[PDB]
């Protein structure tokens, strides 16, 4: 094909490259945060689940 | 003291039928097999556009050479050779033409160091 064709397609993919790479970089992020939340929010639901298993009956 | 306007349609054939003449008379070439003097040819042909000053009388002559490219290839030896003078270049895409987009000007890649100059003052702002 084309030269400049080429660079351009090869210019496009390394900019979708390094858009897609700082997303992941942010998701992996959003993750380890929201991991914390899941662990703190695990204890209430223990709680709320060992006092209600018997008084609903 | 009149004002014309000059079309030349292929400077790229016109490049070739000198190559051609240069070649039949076993001149030395030069890249892509084009004679050395073939920039000192289209520079002549081209520095005759002028305006010319109120002493002169004041008339003017614009030209719009037309060069076309292969595959797009503007690194070529006529391509760089022209677009070296003109002082500015329209680049026109088959890209922008079949996706509806036509005339199919690209204003990123195009020039003109003369704009603003040859405006009026409401188009300028």
């Amino acid at each position: 094909a084309s030269l400049r064709d080429i660079k351009t397609r090869i210019n496009a993919t390394k900019k979708t490259s390094q858009i897609t790479k700082a997303m992941e970089m942010v998701s992996t992020s959003k993750l380890n945060r929201a991991e914390q939340n899941a662990k703190s929010f695990v204890p209430y639901m223990e709680k709320i689940q060992e006092v209600v298993a018997n008084v609903a009956l | 003291g009149k004002h014309v306007l000059v079309v030349y349609d292929d400077l790229s054939k016109q490049a070739a039928a000198y190559r051609e003449l240069s070649l039949l008379l076993r001149r030395p070439p030069g890249r892509e097999a084009y004679p050395g003097d073939i920039f000192y040819l289209h520079s002549r042909l081209l520095e005759r556009a002028a305006k010319l000053s109120d002493a002169k009388g004041g008339g003017s002559l614009t030209a719009l050479p037309f060069v076309e490219t292969q595959a797009g290839d503007i690194s070529a030896y006529i391509p760089t050779n022209v677009i070296s003078i003109t002082d500015g270049q329209i680049f026109l895409q088959s890209d922008l033409f079949f996706s509806g987009v036509r005339p199919a000007i690209n204003a990123g890649l195009s020039v003109s160091r003369v704009g603003g100059a040859a405006q009026i003052k409401a188009m300028k702002k």
